[PDB]
């Protein structure tokens, strides 16, 4: 049950290095989805080679 | 003797200041946190090509050459105002070891604020000027002053060289004196106004300037007004500062290679950032080695070292008549508001005549006059000198607990300011707020006033915290340098 | 050479303090024991004083320091930190809402020192590539902040328009001469609206629709002007009547006329909110003592309270300016508004040096009368455009014109015997 | 304060991945080749170490030197002004570097010379220490 809760942490971690935090949540998914578009582009374009 | 090392700087103690470089891993992550931050500044501001809400220059009858730069204003909108909800909040009490809050919030992500009603109490703070304890509205020393006020009044309508000359002013000029030890003084309404308004009335347009890295802004711009060359050496290099000085003598200007008319040096005790102590005997004995002067600044040190403490002098163990001139304030260890300077009488009375602020700005006020007397009485021989050898104690035992807990520490480790490492820029903005929520309020300082990879957070430590105030405090930062990993040190 | 380098170490600079002495200035630090209140006294002689600037004579009033002990006892004596660093107080903010209420203007900034409040607000401003237009006979405070910020000041002589004209002609010709760097110009005019060394008024509206014409911004320092012009005493903003809103700065200070120690800006908040991230001595310096700020808070009460006050200090400047003239050997070089005179010499003599020391006697002299005065100093080798030597006469309003007048006849009478 | 941003510690170490982690977002797009892939990173290279070194002037911040480099790119204003220092000589290398393994790939081709030279051209031109305050009709 606490795993749920010991992995937010980690999530908050990740705020805090490069520099998540005071990042005015509307921007912020901008950024999340740049973050998962390109590890999702980097998939699909590493299971071809 | 300690230390006589090359210089013939004599020491008397082991020196043991510690500046740990800053680990590569962490360096990195850094410009990771600013480079996403300026990112979003370009776009944010190109966001703002249509109308949170702006100041909004007004267009009634205006719109000439507009006012400021879109651009010199970059950091502080965009690194500033994301996160400036801490190092400005109203406090509402006594600024002793337990600190009354106003509560205030943004819910226009810090570009409007608002009290609710709360007063968030008993908070122990680490970030005022509190060194020898004298801040508090109890006890017979600023009881004095009371009948001061009931007396006199709440500040002179006039100047110095003009009507306005009390004898207390008279007084505390010569209680000084007898203090530092030397010929004699005199005192100044504010300490920032004494560099600004004093170090231009003694160099002229051809003097030279050796002033260190980070001396304060006070003393950068007394010499800014004084038109006067300005040199800079590195922060405690005394081999950086002997090769300027070499070469100081041994040319002239850039120009003109005519011979310099006089030079000299601003040093400061304790630097504030960086809480350290100038390597000053090797100063000295460098100092009569090249016949330089010596503008020295004793705002923090003053109250702080040496045993009954005299400054950096006697914590030296030093003669006060080697100093050419000193300097420092009465905001930082008495709890009071203005600056002195000591120094020989021949420039004393110089000064008397050629200020910018006897002669232009009023003076003190009456009753801050007798909260200075009484707390050097007090320091003289009542809650004296022991508090002295308490702080001591404090900074000795504090400086070692946060180094063995695995932070990093800067600075000499008798210095009693604190200076706490951060390097990323959400690690300032969680911090404050982070505390501030395990009841304690401390002091942060941003990117500017640093460099890149310094943004650091800061404590000032006092004579007022006991030992239970200051484990409490130890105890609420061992879950917080967890929480956020600020750990970095190897040892 | 190595050893060259040595051979050169034997050399002796300039010795710190020069040789002090012209004469033998050394201008006698005039001690006065207790209050210098209205009924004071000056190196044990009893006198009333006449440089004292508590015009308002909030230095007396009970109702302040019975104010102040409160907050005494209460908050401390100083400020242990900056302003951002927890140092601000709610008196601080108190003493900004009231400011900017007392103004009818949006926002009011707070600094601690009467002097480096138009030291540190003209520099947050112009920044090296900006023209400043300066009267030439403002006071010296005035005069760093335009050091300090390394922009091309150009005079006008004093209290005179369209030679201010002439200035703003010569950059209409360079503003077609150069259209790229005419856009990144942004010119300030800076005027003193009562004078500390000539006790004159400067024609606002003479200059405010001046400005449109050649597109300009104008930085008020009413610092003397503040306290006692208006009706209700707001300067000469309320004395000629007209919009606040046209001034882009009004500096003053709480120390002339308020009895309290440090200085404000007030105005429209697109500029005063600017001096909090750069006011240069806002954030680097200890904020003010709230004792004194408490105190100024009710100052403000009073002068809120009682707008009569300022009523009977303009008629009292009325008589004193009026009783006086007509007498030889000297002259009444202020207008009969400014409540601080200046009383120079006509037919002056050779040496100023001497000068001061002739000037230096009827000083003395009244004061064997118990009639305290001043002798107005300056900075002779610095203030780059320096006064004659005068004496300043200030009044208050707890003055009680029948030994007013008496001070009028014992200079009436002592002046042409040293003459 | 932009006279010791480039003399820090680690910035060199850091400008190279921000590169490495920009050729490897674009190694992983669909329908691109493996030679316009260095064609394309060292065009946005060369544009951004313009656009980052000689065209923004001033700081960020605000200068207590009264805005003294208030009409100074940020090239103009490294160190002081001292030209040949330690770190203006490295920031001069790596393009020449992102010049070769971009001529390495592409396999020497008439249009990726084109191309690739100009980015290249433009970058060091300004470099030129002659050329401190000359600005060509604007900026
Ligand atoms: C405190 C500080 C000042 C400012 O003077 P205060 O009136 O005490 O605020 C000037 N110089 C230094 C080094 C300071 O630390």
């Amino acid at each position: 049950a606490r795993a749920w809760k010991q992995m937010s942490w980690f999530y908050y971690q990740y705020l805090l290095v490069t520099a998540l935090y005071m990042l005015e949540p509307w921007e912020r998914t901008v950024f999340n989805s740049m973050l998962v578009s390109i590890v999702g582009m980097a998939l699909y374009t590493g299971y071809v080679f | 003797i300690h230390h006589v090392t090359q210089n013939g700087g004599l020491y008397k103690r082991p020196f043991n200041e510690a500046f740990e470089e800053t680990p590569m891993l962490v360096a990195v992550l850094t410009y990771v946190g600013y480079g996403v931050l300026t990112l979003f500044g370009y776009l944010r501001d190109f966001l703002r090509y249509w109308r949170c809400h702006h100041a909004t220059e007004r267009e009634e009858q205006k719109d000439f050459v507009s006012l400021y730069q879109d651009f010199e204003n970059f950091y502080t909108r965009n690194l500033y105002m994301r996160i400036r909800d801490n190092w400005n909040r109203p406090i509402c009490s006594v600024p002793g070891a337990r600190v009354d809050i106003m509560e205030r919030q943004s819910h226009d992500y810090n570009w409007s604020f608002k009290y609710t009603g709360n007063i968030i109490k008993g908070v122990i703070n680490m970030g005022s000027y509190n060194y020898l304890g004298f801040a508090r509205n109890t006890g017979s020393c600023q009881e004095a002053a009371a009948k001061v006020l009931e007396e006199y009044g709440a500040g002179v309508c006039s100047t110095r060289q003009e009507i306005g000359n009390l004898d207390k002013h008279e007084e505390l000029e010569e209680l000084v004196a007898r203090f530092l030890g030397v010929e004699a003084a005199m005192a100044y309404g504010m300490g920032f106004a004494t560099n600004s308004m004093n170090i231009p009335a003694l160099v002229g347009k051809g003097c030279l300037i050796l002033s260190d890295e980070l001396n304060h802004a006070s003393l950068v711009l007394g010499a800014r007004l004084s038109g006067a060359t300005i040199r800079i050496f590195k922060h405690n290099n005394m081999q950086s500062l002997e090769k300027l000085l070499k070469d100081a003598i041994v040319y002239g200007q850039p120009r003109t290679r005519r011979p310099w008319k006089k030079i000299l040096i601003l040093v400061e005790g304790i630097y504030s950032m960086e809480g350290s102590i100038v390597r000053l005997p090797e100063v000295i004995a460098l100092k009569k080695k090249y016949k330089a002067y010596l503008y020295l600044d004793e705002a923090h040190s003053i109250g702080a070292l040496g045993p009954t403490g005299r400054g950096v002098v006697e914590y030296f163990g030093l003669d006060p008549e080697d100093v050419d001139v000193m300097m420092g304030t009465f905001t930082k260890s008495f709890g009071a508001s203005g600056g002195y300077i000591g120094g020989k009488k021949e420039l004393i009375d110089y000064l008397r005549t050629h200020s910018h602020s006897a002669v232009y700005a009023t003076s003190l006020s009456p009753p801050v006059v007798e909260q200075i007397i009484t707390s050097m009485k007090c320091i003289m021989g009542s809650l004296g000198k022991e508090c002295v050898q308490q702080l001591a104690e404090n900074t000795r035992y504090f400086r070692r607990r946060l180094k063995e807990m695995g932070f990093i520490i800067y600075g000499n480790e008798d210095s009693p300011v604190v200076p706490l490492m951060l390097y990323m820029p959400a690690k300032i903005g969680a911090f404050g707020r982070e505390m501030l929520k395990r009841n304690i309020g401390v002091v942060v300082v941003g990117f500017p006033a640093t460099p890149i990879i310094e943004s650091r957070a800061r404590f000032c430590l006092s004579a007022a915290h006991t030992k239970e105030i200051l484990d409490t405090a130890l105890k609420e930062i061992d879950e917080v340098g967890d929480l956020l990993q600020l750990k970095y040190s190897r040892h | 050479v190595k050893e060259k380098e040595e051979l050169i170490e034997e050399w002796q600079p300039e010795p710190l303090v020069p040789p002090v002495p012209k004469d033998h200035p050394a201008l006698n630090y005039n001690i006065v024991s207790g209050p210098p209140s209205h009924k004071t006294v000056v190196n044990g002689k009893e006198c009333i004083n006449f440089a004292s600037f508590n015009f308002l004579g909030l230095l007396d009033n009970p109702r302040v320091k019975a104010a102040a002990l409160a907050s005494l006892k209460k908050y401390g004596v100083g400020t242990c930190g900056p302003r951002g660093f927890y140092g601000t107080f709610d008196v601080h903010l108190d003493l900004e809402d009231r400011l900017a209420k007392f103004m009818k203007t949006e926002e009011a900034i707070i600094y601690s020192y009467g002097f480096a409040t138009i030291a540190s607000a003209i520099p947050a401003y112009s920044k090296r590539g900006d023209i400043v237009f300066v009267d030439r006979a403002a006071c010296f405070a005035i005069q760093k902040g335009l050091q300090a910020s390394r922009s091309d000041i150009k005079l006008f002589k004093h209290n005179d328009m369209a030679d201010l004209e002439r200035l703003l002609k010569e950059q209409e010709i360079e503003d077609q001469k150069n259209p790229r760097k005419a856009r990144v110009t942004r010119r300030f005019i800076v005027v003193e609206g009562l004078y500390m060394n000539t006790g004159t008024i400067c024609p606002l509206p003479e200059l405010v629709k001046l400005k449109y014409k050649y597109k300009a911004r104008i930085f008020l320092e009413e610092s003397l002007s503040f306290g006692v012009l208006g009706e209700h005493g707001r300067g000469v903003t309320e004395h000629y009547g007209i919009n606040i809103d046209d001034i882009d700065l009004i500096s003053a200070n709480m120390e002339n006329a308020l009895a309290s120690i440090g200085g404000f800006c007030c105005g429209r908040s697109f500029v005063i909110d600017h001096q909090r991230l750069s006011g240069q001595g806002y954030c680097f310096s200890a904020s003010l003592p709230p004792l004194l700020a408490a105190a100024a808070i009710e100052a403000l009460n009073i002068m809120e309270e009682n707008p009569g006050i300022f009523a009977v200090l303009k008629e009292k400047c009325g008589q004193i300016h009026k009783a006086l003239q007509g007498i030889s050997g000297l002259k009444v070089v202020g207008e009969s508004l400014s409540p601080a005179f200046h009383l120079q010499l006509e037919e002056s003599t050779g040496s100023r040096e001497q000068d001061v020391r002739l000037l230096q006697e009827i000083v003395d002299q009244c004061m064997n009368r118990s009639i305290a005065l001043t002798q107005a100093r300056y900075l002779e080798k610095e203030e780059k455009c320096l006064p004659p030597p005068s004496i300043r006469v200030v009044v208050t309003v707890e003055q009680t014109e029948e030994e007013l007048e008496r001070a009028a006849s014992t200079i009436k009478e002592v002046a042409q015997a040293v003459l | 304060p932009n006279t010791r941003v480039m003399n820090s510690r680690g910035i060199w170490l850091s400008y190279v991945l921000a590169i490495g982690l920009l050729h490897i977002v674009l190694l992983s797009i669909p329908f691109v080749s493996v030679p316009v892939v260095w064609t394309l990173t060292n065009l946005i290279h060369n544009m951004g170490m313009y656009i980052f070194l000689h065209t923004v002037k001033g700081t960020p911040f605000e200068t207590p030197d009264q805005g003294k480099a208030r009409l100074l790119t940020h090239w103009e204003q490294m160190d002081y002004g001292v030209q040949f220092t330690a770190s203006r000589k490295f920031l001069t290398i790596t393009p020449i570097v992102l010049y070769f393994l971009t001529s390495f790939y592409t396999k020497y081709d008439q249009i990726h010379f084109v191309l690739n030279t100009v980015s290249l051209m433009s970058v060091l031109i300004p470099k030129l220490p002659q050329l401190h305050g000359v600005r060509i009709f604007g900026i």
